[PDB]
């Protein structure tokens, strides 16, 4: 699943038992309830450019 | 970096200035509040690594705006496979003598992991490359920090689109093409060591490094990076290690 659109992932994918999928995120975000979106939970996580987030 | 523009202060915030007994050295990429990535040939010719300088949340050389976090480089890792002299394996992992302190003008770029940079990333076409490198060949560096998108190529592609050169380097599977050919836009040898950063739903990661090339946008000729994905598991891994005495250190590759 993972090999195909990131398996609908925003961040990471890992494949598990057949058609099984786990979505994962870098340090300084959490996975929301979609299983999908990560958001940060740190104030200056990584790849985030702040002057344009808070614009 | 030729054919680019200034990137407005803050929106390179990952972007790294490495300084020697105060010159211009190469870029770097902060992947952490400790760690910076960056090129190994950079430090080829350096002979007082007590000198080797980082700053973060740097944009114009000519003043001082408080924004600047120095530190000096505690450690230079550089993997067992890279040869001084040669393009191979060209990456260096350093780390700061204390850690920088992430600011609105100081964020990491995400070192991301190998399945999704190998799967994902590395189909992603355009990508921003930077540095206060030379402005034309043989021209004068940036005083502004400098920033260009440029698309990557698949390597079978770039050697079919590229100019036939005496005692040119291979491009290895530690490596990849990026760029343009009609001479109009490149990364340049000041830019070095920089990042080749690639967005993905809303982050940026770290894709390449600033590597090589035949003289700065050349026409028949592109820039080629560092592969970063054949290295995370290396740089994860020494990341989690102790720092050991001497500056320099060469760690096994794989
Ligand atoms: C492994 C690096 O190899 C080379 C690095 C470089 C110079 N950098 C770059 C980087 C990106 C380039 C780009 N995107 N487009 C055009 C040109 C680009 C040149 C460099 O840094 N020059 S340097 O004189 O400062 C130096 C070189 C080597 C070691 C230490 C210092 C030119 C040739 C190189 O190798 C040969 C092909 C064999
Ligand atoms: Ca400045």
């Amino acid at each position: 699943i993972c090999v195909n659109e990131n398996g609908g992932c925003e961040q990471y994918c890992s494949d598990h038992t057949g058609t099984k999928r786990s979505c994962r995120c870098h340090e300084g975000y959490s996975l929301l309830a979609d299983g999908v979106s990560c958001t940060p939970t740190v104030e200056y996580p990584c790849g985030k450019i702040p002057i344009l987030e808070k614009r | 970096i030729v054919g680019g523009k200034v990137c407005p202060k803050g929106e390179c915030p990952w972007q790294v200035l490495l300084l020697v007994n105060g010159a211009q050295l190469c870029g770097g990429t902060l992947i952490n509040t400790i760690w910076v990535v960056s090129a190994a040939h950079c430090f080829d010719k350096i002979k007082n690594w007590r000198n080797l300088i980082a700053v973060l949340g740097e944009h114009d050389l000519s003043e001082h705006d408080g924004d600047e976090q120095s530190r000096r480089v505690a450690q230079v890792i550089i993997p067992s496979t890279y040869v001084p002299g040669t393009t191979n394996h060209d990456i260096a992992l350093l780390r700061l003598h204390q850690p920088v302190v992430l600011t609105d003008h100081v964020v990491p770029l995400c070192l991301p992991e190998r399945t999704f940079s190998e799967r994902t990333l590395a189909f992603v076409r355009f990508s921003l490359v930077s540095g206060w490198g030379q402005l034309l060949d043989r021209g004068a560096t940036a005083l502004e920090l400098m920033v260009l998108n440029v698309p990557r190529l698949m390597t079978q592609d770039c050697l079919q689109q590229s100019r036939k050169v005496g005692d040119s380097p291979n491009i290895t599977e530690y490596m990849f093409c990026a760029g343009y050919s009609d001479g109009s836009k490149d990364s340049c040898k000041g830019d070095s060591g920089g990042p080749h950063a690639t967005h993905y739903r809303g982050t940026w990661y770290l894709t390449g490094i600033v590597s090589w090339g035949q003289g700065c946008a050349t026409v028949g000729h592109f820039g080629v990076y560092t592969r970063v994905s054949q290295y995370i598991e290396w740089l994860q891994k020494l990341m989690r290690s102790e720092p050991r005495p001497g500056v320099l250190l060469r760690a096994p590759f794989p």
